[PDB]
């Protein structure tokens, strides 16, 4: 039978393997007549350069346009063909093509997969099909007030680095570029060792890695210098920015403190306390029972619509904060109810509550894993991050550290008496001044 | 590991289980009461039946439930269909038995307190509200309205002028009417058959009565046209297809996905379609185009939803829609046919992987039939179909009375009888 | 379209420690607030007397 | 709920009343230079 | 207004008519005697009153 | 097309499907 | 702008009558293009009134061949004079592209009120008909006005 200690112990283990130029594959089994496999690349937007901005997602449109061996719209019609569903997709610091598809079909998948990443047709005819499509896109990209209030986030925290600007870039990149930049980003950036596959699902490991093996062994995928690694740590910038408009009906926030990279102990401590307070919206079924103590309050008066909070970990830094949206005279009383939790968490947290924070994250990190690409999807990150470490049974180990003395140590570093960075969309106006918020970090004891 | 064990009882109610390596533990139960159940001045209950999962218990109080469920850490949730409502619960390996607890004394131990539902009143126009952004869901439900007359035309959601109007009473025998251990199919995922084949035989057990059947759905003509400032028309096209559990209802969806586009690939205009091709030719900028398959206990629909311009609408549907007559014709690729099963039997297999995904899938045979199927079976039922059985399917939309709806700007909407 | 804001340069009113793009903020910060304080702690000492 | 701080905390004002109430008045004392 | 300490004494929310009084941004410093009046003035009545005692 | 839709109430999340 | 919001206002005591709601549904369901719209202004059409939509209206359908002034009390000269000065303009006239025709349709509406209302229509001859006259005849036979209090 399954123990919840049990459970952890039999699952399929990570499988690792080198080709020579430095190219990674990895795969487990689940038993399963389904399988995805993918292609992970580090190849980020913190790389490239101010006129390569936004190159990234120039390129990642135009893979699946036909290439080399098979044109335009010859390539979809074998996808097609076999019915598998077929997928990209691009981040800051990661670019990703992956296929679902029946076991069955794997001997084309690699082969197909194999060409699109390197070998790439590149037409002009294709370019001004594409040019416009984003000259599409970005004005419309106005239309969604989430995404955009975070692209306010980086820029004004991040001032100064190649972390800092769009992942599209400005539109007027998009008119000028030249397919010359690109056949030159694509010369740099997809090298292995910067290469990893992946897979998951009726796979086992062997059958794939003898088809793994000849392009790519490849068709290099290189390892020369491209100089290393062009990466650099980066400033924090504590400020300000607010774009206020007071037609819109509702009024955006972001509030935002620095935090460590990906592999650090203090990485998982912070996971727990962003389940604590936890998360509220408009349309939940909680009401006024509620114990998130912002999902009590909150659901009250709805003293806001909805918010979440959000953490992210970059390579050498990490964001913390929230987000959360209320009408324009409301938006005063989130700020302090809001800081009273952080406040409260470093100085006055207690046992009882850790509890339910720590359980719920046991719950999520497992139902994370339901299913065969989020898995996969997990695996490909994994090693351009924490190496090949997929320590399953470890999180559970690693979450039993957390104790009352680790949360208040940890969480005292980072909150207590900081600069926070804000971010904000009207109509923001009674947002308060900055100095007050400098000046509600810190309790007095009050 | 064991297989899929399904097991009777004598109260009629069907249980299954499986046993799982995984900390995932995850129960289901599901009932036959959906929206096809209420009756005239019986509207808008199930709208609000659902949301009042969280309201006091005979045994325990609102409060204890809410705060207990996140101590443990466990997850609660509830979903309705034109259907089959289903009330999910997951958790850890060990926590499920106190969870399992709670589980019944919601549908097992109903109390109603008036001053705990006027309370609740004002939820339903925040629910309807984030629900209609998508004017897809919008024209759906119109649809049905068009293309019936009693039953499955009423909404999944409460209607406004009914929204005071919502007596405890009128839940508290609706809970008793259509709840009840023939109706009711539980199942488990992670757990052991017997723990389970326990508590369910003691508590799930009452009565006898009420499945009451009257809807025949009796599928009649009609359409429905509305007129708003938005500048996208939204169309649908409907005539009636046959009703599931039947090769015709496994022909259809051979039919769609001939037709039927869903992405393959990301920002890819789907070339394999014939129909989102056989438009783009002889028309111009953006659109959309997609067939449309559902199908019900006693009946299902068949049709396809459209999006254009307001210029463009007019073209769109008389383009597309004779593009079908092609098909109704005798044209027709043995090899799509077996390109098509592919892609079936792909979106099928795709779709099961997920335990969730998974958990419906049983259940949903459980209440129509009782038994369960291997998908070795569905794999080989489909190859069944025969060529000249997917033309004459056809054939039948074509040949047969048809429905409409349409929401947006409708200067140079077609209507039926153009077509 | 939005994208193309981008924020001016303040280097002229910073004060160097932080000056550095490439560097932590948090090497520098510990005593980079230190000062402030000083400033303030000490003028309550002249009320004071 | 046996609480964990704010015995250190007070503890500190504790002084800071009466090390200050000792500056205030301060009469009869032990160190001087 | 949740918990806000400003509300619980009423008399506080009168004291919200310094706190968050909006000013304009730019203000010469001629705007200072304002207050200066003010503190001119109590410093009299104490200093006002310790002359009463002896006279 | 749709399933012909859904729509999921519970207690944590909310949201509605097709 | 200021007077938007009086509309609404209108609108609403207009349809305390649903004898009146029932009709502007019926012309709906009877035609397609010309007579089935509304006398009120629908709703997501409230803010979106532009004064050039007016100012355009104006002048296309006003015109001297299409307008009939009718005194009562006064001499015909007086009324004569003023008439043929200011009320001259064009010309451009009268765009009849209306020919309504009818079409089948009908249209049902599910409200709380206890008292149904039904209207059911077939289509008669145009005004101005001995037909138009006959079926005037016709609704004098069964049609019912009350000739008796409460009778
Ligand atoms: C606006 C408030 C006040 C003004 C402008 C004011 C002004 C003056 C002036 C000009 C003198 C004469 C100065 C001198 O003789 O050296 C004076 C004396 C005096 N004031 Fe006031 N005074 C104020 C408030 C008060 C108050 C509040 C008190 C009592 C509490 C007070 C008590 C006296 C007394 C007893 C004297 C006589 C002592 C002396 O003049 O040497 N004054 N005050």
């Amino acid at each position: 039978t399954a123990t919840y200690a049990q459970a952890l112990q039999s699952v399929p283990e990570t499988q690792v393997s080198q080709l020579d130029n430095g190219l990674r594959v990895a795969s487990e089994q689940s038993s399963q007549p389904t399988c995805t496999v993918g292609v992970w690349i580090d190849a980020g937007s913190r790389y490239e350069s101010e006129k390569n901005n936004g190159a990234g997602y120039f390129v990642e449109h135009l893979a699946f346009k036909g290439t080399k061996n098979r044109p335009g719209n010859a390539l979809e019609k074998e996808v097609e063909s076999m019915g598998a569903h077929l997928n990209a997709y691009s981040t800051r610091e990661h670019t990703a093509y992956y296929i679902k598809a029946l076991s069955k079909d794997l001997p084309k998948a690699v082969e197909l997969l194999a060409d699109i990443v390197q070998n790439c047709s590149l037409e002009d005819s294709q370019i001004e099909k594409e040019r416009d499509v984003i000259l599409q896109e970005l004005q419309e990209n106005d239309t969604s007030m989430r995404d955009v209030v975070f692209n306010y986030l980086h820029a004004t925290a991040f001032q100064g680095t190649p972390l800092a600007q769009s992942v599209e870039g400005p539109s007027e990149n998009v008119r000028k570029l030249s397919r010359a930049d690109l056949t030159e980003y694509l010369s740099r950036h997809y090298k292995a060792p910067r290469m990893v596959l992946a897979a998951a699902g009726g796979l086992e490991h062997r059958q794939l890695l003898d088809l793994a093996q000849k392009h790519f062994s490849g068709l290099s995928g290189t390892y020369d210098e491209d100089a290393v690694p062009t990466l650099s740590p980066c400033r924090f910038t504590g400020s300000q920015i607010c774009h206020r408009e007071d037609g819109l009906p509702l009024a955006h926030v972001a509030i935002a403190v620095e935090g460590p990279g990906w592999a650090h102990p203090d990485n998982v401590a912070l996971q727990v306390a962003n389940a604590i307070i936890g998360h509220y919206d408009c349309t939940y079924g909680g009401g006024a029972h509620l114990s998130s103590p912002l999902a009590s309050i909150a659901a009250t008066n709805k003293l806001c619509q909805s918010f979440q909070t959000f953490n992210i970990c970059y390579a050498d830094t990490g964001l913390l904060g929230a987000h959360f949206v209320c009408d324009h005279m409301s938006i005063d009383d989130m700020m302090f109810v809001l800081q009273g939790q952080w406040m409260r968490l470093c100085t006055s947290a207690t046992e009882s509550e850790v509890l339910r924070g720590k359980n719920l994250l046991r719950n999520a990190l497992v139902s994370h894993l339901d299913g065969t690409t989020p898995v996969c999807e997990d695996i490909g990150r994994s090693l351009l991050t924490y190496g090949r470490r997929i320590p399953l049974a470890e999180w559970e180990s690693r979450i039993a550290e957390v104790d009352a003395r680790v949360v208040r140590e940890v969480c005292s570093k980072y909150f207590y008496d900081q600069c926070p960075a804000v971010a904000g969309f009207g109509p923001i106006e009674q947002l308060p001044d900055y100095n007050r918020i400098r000046s509600g970090m810190f309790w007095l004891r009050f | 590991p064991q297989d899929l064990e399904f097991t009777r009882l004598p109260n009629g109610l069907v249980i299954a289980s499986l046993e799982n390596y995984a900390p995932a533990s995850r129960i289901g139960l599901f009932i036959k009461a959906g929206s096809r159940y209420e009756n005239s001045n019986n509207l808008g209950t199930s709208h609000l039946l659902r949301l009042a999962s969280s309201l006091t218990t005979k045994g325990a109080s609102s409060f204890k439930i809410t705060r207990g469920i996140e101590a443990v850490g466990g997850k609660l949730s509830v979903t309705s269909t034109r259907e089959n409502m289903a009330y999910t619960v997951e958790c850890l390996r060990d926590d499920v038995d106190i969870l399992m607890e709670f589980l019944l004394n919601v549908t097992t131990a109903p109390e109603f307190r008036r001053w705990e539902v006027a309370a609740l009143q004002p939820q339903l126009r925040i629910d309807k509200a984030v629900a209609l952004q998508n004017p897809q869901a919008h024209v759906i439900e119109n649809l049905h309205a068009a293309a019936y007359r009693n039953a499955l035309a009423n909404s999944l959601y409460c209607p406004d002028y009914r929204i005071g109007k919502v007596t405890p009473v009128e839940l508290h025998d609706y809970v008793q009417n259509h709840f009840t251990s023939a109706r009711m199919a539980l199942i488990g995922l992670g757990v052991s058959h017997p723990v389970l084949k326990q508590v369910a035989e003691q508590f799930l057990n009452i009565r006898g009565g009420l499945g009451l059947s009257g809807a025949k759905a009796k599928y009649h003509g009609g359409e429905i046209r509305e007129q708003n400032g938005d500048s996208l028309v939204h169309a649908a096209l409907v005539a009636e297809s046959a009703a599931i559990g039947s090769a015709e209802a496994n022909a259809f969806s051979v039919l769609q996905h001939v037709l039927g586009a869903g992405p393959h690939v990301k920002r890819g205009s789907n070339a394999t379609s014939s129909l989102y091709q056989a438009v783009a030719k002889g028309v111009h900028q953006p659109f959309d185009v997609s067939a449309f398959n559902a199908s019900y206990s006693d009946s299902g629909l068949f049709g396809f939803y459209t999006i254009s311009q307001a210029a463009s609408a007019g073209d769109v549907i008389k383009a597309a829609y004779n593009q079908v007559k092609t098909i109704a014709q005798g044209n027709l690729s043995n090899p799509d046919v077996q390109a098509a099963k592919n892609k079936l039997k792909a979106g099928y297999l795709m779709s099961v992987e997920s335990s969730e995904g998974f958990l419906d899938e049983v259940g949903s045979q459980a209440l129509a039939a009782g038994s369960y199927t291997p998908p070795s079976t569905v794999l080989q039922q489909i190859d069944a179909v025969a060529d000249a059985d997917v033309i004459n399917a056809a054939k039948k939309f074509v040949s047969g009375r048809k429905s409409m709806a349409a929401s947006g700007n409708l200067g140079h909407t077609p209507f039926i009888d153009e077509l | 379209s939005h994208t193309d804001i981008k924020v001016p340069d303040f280097s002229d009113y910073r004060r160097p420690e932080v000056l550095d793009s490439t560097k932590s903020s948090k090497e520098s910060s510990e005593a980079r607030k230190g000062f402030s304080y000083l400033v303030t702690a000490t003028t309550t000492v002249g009320v004071a007397y | 709920q046996l609480a964990r701080n704010w015995v250190p905390t007070a503890s500190l004002w504790g002084a800071v009343g009466a090390v200050g109430l000792v500056w205030a008045t301060d009469w009869r004392l032990i160190l001087d230079w | 207004m949740t918990n806000i300490r400003k509300s619980h004494p009423l008399m506080k929310i009168v004291n919200n008519a310094f706190i968050d009084l909006p000013a304009p941004s730019n203000i010469s410093s001629w705007w200072n005697f304002g207050s200066l009046l003010g503190i001119c003035l109590i410093l009299q009545i104490l200093t006002g009153l310790f002359l009463a005692m002896h006279y | 097309g749709r399933p012909l839709v859904a729509s999921v109430s519970l207690n944590v999340p909310a949201s509605v499907r097709y």
